[PDB]
């Protein structure tokens, strides 16, 4: 059924798996008209759909031409969501398809469960854990492509560098993970601990800086002072 | 009017009839149910005193034969049989109403109930969804599966109700997934109602003889196939108005007749609040608000 801390080793065994976020998917700016009303504009948006076991991300660009002229945007966003999911999962070779399919907001699972009745043998999943991916945006070649794209656009990224070469996906998917969180609770903070150390670099083909094995351990611990404290900061303790 | 004769009632029995019931003892002398209205279709069931488990019963056109209830000792129920030699139905009836062994089947002239709940009820259409060609009534009773309950398991005594199911390719065109999920009027309208049913006569029908299941029976997957039918026209968008004003007065009966005391298992708190608060049709029910609010406020 849902997915949560008690199942959590489920992610990195030999069935194909993806999460699906769509937080990013419908983003706005709002702000104030002539007239003193207030009025949104959309700028472009993503899907996160990652592979935790092969930190695979399948990074489809939302671009704000696919608003134009709609109704009850957020609504649509999910559906949007599952189209676009669904699209993939259909592009994608058989023995490649995903067995399960997780979704990061119970409100995606209608929307894809519906898109996806084709498939009767995927799993559409929702989750007890509170994943950190609305912060995929706090990445900033991630960002970069999103904003530059004058077109709906998939971009292929493996979100975990070369990691896995000298990591488990577990140990890897438990890093991204609290990178992430340390992003969305202090965005500015946790962006002085990755980059402090000019010497330290992000490869051209990479999304992390190079560290070694024993600066990841420094770089860990302090993204761990980092989120306690913002939530000392933030409930006085 | 018509008779429904008792051969005798050798246990102790509450006898349902339409909406009526009353009680008889073990051995008291009992041989049946005169002045039946002509014209309608007709439902006698029985509860035991001493299992109140298992509510059964028939389901009968008086227009389709004579039929006289006879109690089985092996079976252990009260069956309907249906005697053919018509001079002999006519002399042991008239031999029970002259000894005055027969109970009147109470109708007040005002009253339009069993007529409002049983309308677009027909029993040929019954007799599809009961299937047992060799009779000419139709045995429900309380543990009845349907046929989508068998899918989520002896096929002969299942109720076949259309399967209707929100979340399936009959049910969502190719292309238009956002749009037939959030608004069945394609589903109801092309898929069911031109397709399956034919007409709103048919599917009203079914509407209403799965209600009728799930009051007198407590039959489960009726209720489930009741609400299921309700939330299907609560969910579109496109709804004839002639069908929206008959559904009106089908339910405002329904939930008028309804006991007090069940509502709390029989009623759905989703579909219903669903259709008179957030669906597209929560402004056309105006007679099923009015009652649902003056008599169950709890439930919304
Ligand atoms: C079972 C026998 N051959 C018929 C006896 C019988 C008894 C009561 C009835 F009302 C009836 F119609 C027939």
């Amino acid at each position: 059924g849902a997915m949560n801390s008690s199942n959590y080793a489920e992610l990195f065994n030999n069935d194909i798996k993806l999460f699906v976020d769509d937080t990013n998917v419908y983003r706005v700016t709002v702000h104030k008209t002539f007239e003193g009303n207030v009025a949104t504009k959309a700028i472009n948006g993503c899907i996160f759909t990652l592979n935790p076991k092969t930190g695979h991300l399948f990074l489809k660009i939302i671009h704000t031409s696919v608003w134009a002229g709609q109704k009850r945007l957020s609504q649509l966003a999910k559906w949007k969501t599952a189209e676009e999911v669904s699209a993939l999962v259909r592009s994608l070779p058989k023995e490649e398809q995903p067995k399960q399919i997780i979704v990061t907001r119970k409100a995606m699972l209608d929307p894809l469960e519906v898109h996806m009745l084709d498939f009767p043998n995927i799993a559409i999943r929702p989750t007890e854990l509170r994943l950190p991916f609305s912060a995929a945006m706090s990445i900033d070649k991630l960002s970069d492509v999103v904003m530059k794209a004058t077109e709906p656009q998939m971009v292929l990224f493996n979100i975990y560098d070369d990691w896995l070469d000298r990591i488990s996906s577990y140990t890897a998917f438990s890093r991204l993970t609290l990178l992430l969180r340390a992003l969305k609770t202090n965005e500015e903070s946790a962006k002085m601990i990755l980059l402090s150390d000019p010497t330290i670099t992000i490869k051209s083909y990479h999304l992390w800086p190079s560290f070694t094995d024993e600066q990841w351990i420094t770089i860990e611990s302090q993204m761990r002072d980092l989120i306690l404290t913002e939530y000392g900061r933030k409930y006085n303790v | 009017m018509n008779t429904v004769p008792f051969t005798s009632a050798p246990i102790e029995v509450t006898i349902g009839i339409d909406q009526y019931s009353f009680n008889v003892k073990e051995n008291q002398p009992f041989h049946g149910i005169k002045d039946i209205p002509i014209g309608h279709v007709h439902v006698i069931h029985f509860q035991h005193a001493d299992n109140s488990s298992m509510r059964y019963g028939y389901w009968f056109d008086c227009r389709m034969g004579n039929f006289y209830i006879q109690y089985d000792p092996k079976d252990g129920l009260y069956k309907m049989m249906e005697e053919r030699d018509g001079a002999k139905f006519e002399n042991i009836v008239h031999n029970f109403k002259e000894r005055q062994m027969m109970v009147s089947y109470p109708k007040i002239d005002e009253d339009d109930t069993w007529y409002n709940l049983t309308e677009f009820v027909q029993m040929d259409k019954i007799r599809k969804i009961v299937r047992k060609d060799e009779n000419q009534f139709s045995y429900v009773d309380s543990s009845m599966t349907t046929v989508q309950e068998n899918e989520l398991s002896d096929p002969a005594h299942s109720l076949n109700y259309t399967v209707i199911n929100f979340k399936s390719r009959e049910a969502i065109r190719p292309g238009h997934e956002m749009e037939d999920f959030l608004d069945k009027s394609y589903y109801l309208n092309t898929v069911m109602l031109q397709g399956i049913f034919k007409n709103s006569s048919n599917y009203f029908g079914e509407l209403q003889f799965a209600f009728l299941n799930a009051m007198f029976f407590g039959n489960y997957g009726s209720s489930l196939q009741w609400h299921a039918m309700i939330e299907l026209i609560c969910s579109s968008a496109t709804v004839p108005k002639h069908m929206l004003d008959k559904l009106d007065e089908i339910l405002y009966y329904q939930i008028k007749t309804l006991p007090e005391q069940y509502s709390d298992i029989l009623l759905n708190e989703r579909v219903w609040n669903i259709c008179l608060y957030s669906s597209f049709q929560k402004n056309s029910l105006h007679n099923t608000e009015k009652i649902m609010e003056n008599k169950y406020p709890e439930l919304l």
